[PDB]
DNA sequence: CAGGATGTATATATCTGACACGTGCCTGGAGACTAGGGAGTAATCCCCTTGGCGGTTAAAACGCGGGGGACAGCGCGTACGTGCGTTTAAGCGGTGCTAGAGCTGTCTACGACCAATTGAGCGGCCTCGGCACCGGGATTCTCCAGGGCGGCCAGTAAG
DNA sequence: TTACTGGCCGCCCTGGAGAATCCCGGTGCCGAGGCCGCTCAATTGGTCGTAGACAGCTCTAGCACCGCTTAAACGCACGTACGCGCTGTCCCCCGCGTTTTAACCGCCAAGGGGATTACTCCCTAGTCTCCAGGCACGTGTCAGATATATACATCCTG
């Protein structure tokens, strides 16, 4: 017989011993609001990812490539307009794609081919 | 800072309207691309033809390859007004 | 900054979504999206690194970010 | 040229050669520069229908099957080729396009 | 009755797709093609003539354009499903390139 | 002068190509189609492709300038020239 | 169709932080004058595209059945969006601290430049082996007619 | 009364019958490549002029942290639109002969234009000298952001 394991060995679990190992109506219908939440999108400018998300996404990525780097605030500024502008793209050709399928929904198939027929695979 | 140059012609084509600050930078960002690329073709093309130095022509030449259609037609036709009135005195 | 991939949340999607023109957006795709979004910024930042790495600087300035996005052929305007 | 009375309707055949049974040794244009014909023994490997062969015989190749596949017919298969002729192999055609529907309503009877 | 032996409709193309992608030789005709290119010129600059090569130096960019294009357009075709590849899909295989 | 040339790519040449594309069922319009796009991909090599040699004024089209204008729009060639 | 509810658009007024203008400044550009090196200008010639000729056969056009996929319809059930309530942590505004960006000055090592020298890589000749081609068997691939096999009622064995 | 095996319909994989394709054994064919002048570009030995390597220094801009408001996220509920799987229908494209055609090959030519030199010239790089237009900084009205409070606009849901 196969038997799996503990991970850890103790009736406690360690929250009652010290040095622990483990401490320490009115409704729309679907779509209509969709649209609303587009023209209410499309007509306006601002930065759509949260800003202190991306800078501590953006350092946790410079790590691997080098060590103690320091981004000037507007170097996280000129990677977000990219990053954002680079999906609007991709969505906008996903939705092509969905069209294309004859359903609405875009999914992971649609990503995936937007992206190969780019040839930026 | 092709700004102070930006500023000259929006006065010229629109003399009421004014430009944000960041738009400067967009131009100012713009016209060095644009720039550029024609000079950089410029150059690749009198490579080429083993001709060392870029002339009037090669520009001309450089510019009808980048801009497309109707952009084409009227840049040579200012190019040429320019040289020619430059030449005139 | 074990996991910050997370932190580009939901909403985050869908709205940047909502403003490329979907209507639904499928559950999966929220997962997804940061595959993608991650592989875009491992090829943007590890050049502009090395533009960085170049000069000797310790800091990846905007000057960086515009040369490493030109080559990817997405220009960037704005900044330098 | 020659039609083919094969079962039910014919078809459309051309004249490989043409032969006098009572001679029996075939004449035939052979293949190709326009090639003579040329007057030749009946091949012992060739077989003959006798309805074919007491009249003045003929080796048949039907169009649109391959030579491979070609193959004999007797005399009273071929009358000689007629818009007449042409229009009775089509009715029989019609005949056979609900002949394979008039089988399907036992199939609609089978699934229904 | 009378049966031809012929092979299953969609077995000749695969068998052919096998035949082509295998082989590498030039696939649109050479001389119907060399006068498509000299007919295309003759409007942009009257009078010119072509060398032997820079005719050939198209035709071998202008097929390995169009096999780039159907092998985008058929994964469009696959993604309907359906197998058919239809001029509903060349007009989005090349609109996602964003070439149009 | 020369007309009618674009229905010269004959429309099993269609098929060949797409054959080593990948395609197994060909709809009916899109040999009709096709023709469509590769004229506008010529006058888009050809015409570049001119311009270099009216550049440096000699009549024939040089086998090295095709290399260029493809070079320019992105899909480059190689050992034709060089 | 009738009508409330909703969201965005619209108006009036209130501040501001911000872009337009002013002013001083100094650094790049305009003037002026060559110098030789690149560029244009004239034969020339030859080789290389365009052009015509005829056989010929590989291939394009054309015709027809029917086999299978395109497409439309439909049933549906679940993975969506929408809304509420709670609850993150994002954004703002400061205080503090300091690596490190940017800039200076000094001057040494490095690369541009040149004359003479020489052998690497060029064009041209020539050849014979790698390979395209064809032929016919041997072998594989495909298509299809005939063929063992659970699912049912009928009469089975019976509590 | 209940109970349920048997019989007949149900219906595969498998041999064959071709076609397509591979194998291999010759059979020429021409270009891969080896070899031979030679010349012109790389090499060597030297100088000169400065680009940047290096060291030191002045301040910016970035990092860290933090406490507060509140807008955005997150999880739960629900109800229903849609992705999708199924069935059915039919048209249209693939398959395979025939029949027509024009690509191809090889062959000849003619003259056209791209590729040398000679020559001569004139145009831009290089340099020196003087100054005013572009830049940076200062400031100061002011058009746009912002708060608030109508006027329709669509949206359902009868």
């Amino acid at each position: 017989a196969r038997t799996k394991q503990t991970a850890r060995k103790s009736t406690g679990g360690k929250a009652p011993r010290k040095q622990l190992a483990t401490k320490a109506p009115h409704r729309y219908r679907p779509g209509t609001v969709a649209l609303r939440e587009i023209r209410r999108y499309q007509k306006s400018t601002e930065l759509l990812i949260r800003k202190l998300p991306f800078q501590r996404l953006v350092r946790e990525i410079a790590q691997d490539f080098k060590t103690d780097l320091r981004f000037q605030s507007s170097a996280v500024m000129a990677l977000q307009e990219a990053s954002e502008a680079y999906l609007v793209a991709l969505f906008e050709d996903t939705n092509l794609a969905a069209i294309h399928a004859k359903r609405v929904t875009i999914m992971p198939k649609d990503i995936q081919l937007a992206r190969r027929i780019r040839g930026e695979r | 800072s092709y700004a102070i140059y930006v500023y000259k012609v929006l006065k010229q084509v629109h003399p009421d309207t004014g430009i944000s600050s960041k738009a400067m930078s967009i131009m100012n960002s713009f016209v060095n691309d644009v720039f550029e690329r024609i000079a950089g073709e410029a150059s690749r093309l009198a490579h080429y033809n083993k001709r060392s130095t870029i002339t009037s022509r090669e520009i001309q030449t450089a510019v009808r390859l980048l801009l497309p259609g109707e952009l084409a037609k009227h840049a040579v036709s200012e190019g040429t007004k320019a040289v020619t009135k430059y030449t005139s005195a | 900054l074990r996991d910050n991939i997370q932190g580009i949340t939901k909403p985050a999607i869908r709205r940047l979504a909502r403003r490329g023109g979907v209507k639904r957006i499928s559950g999966l795709i929220y997962e997804e999206t940061r595959g993608v979004l991650k592989v875009f910024l491992e090829n943007v930042i590890r050049d502009a690194v090395t533009y960085t790495e170049h000069a000797k600087r310790k800091t990846v300035t905007a000057m960086d970010v515009v040369y490493a996005l030109k080559r990817q052929g997405r220009t960037l305007y704005g900044f330098g | 040229r020659c039609l083919a009375f094969h079962g039910p309707l014919m078809y459309e055949a051309k004249i490989l050669k043409i032969w006098d049974p009572s001679s029996k040794m075939y004449t035939s244009i052979p293949n190709d520069a326009t090639k003579e014909i040329k007057p030749q023994k009946l091949g012992e490997d060739e077989s003959i229908p006798e309805e074919i062969i007491n009249g003045k015989c003929f080796f048949i190749h039907y169009q649109g099957w391959k030579s491979s596949w070609d193959e004999w017919v007797g005399y009273d298969r071929i009358r000689a080729y007629n818009e007449e002729n042409i229009a009775m192999k089509k009715r029989l055609a019609n005949e056979a396009k609900e002949a394979k529907k008039s089988l399907l309503e036992q199939q609609k009877k089978k699934k229904l």
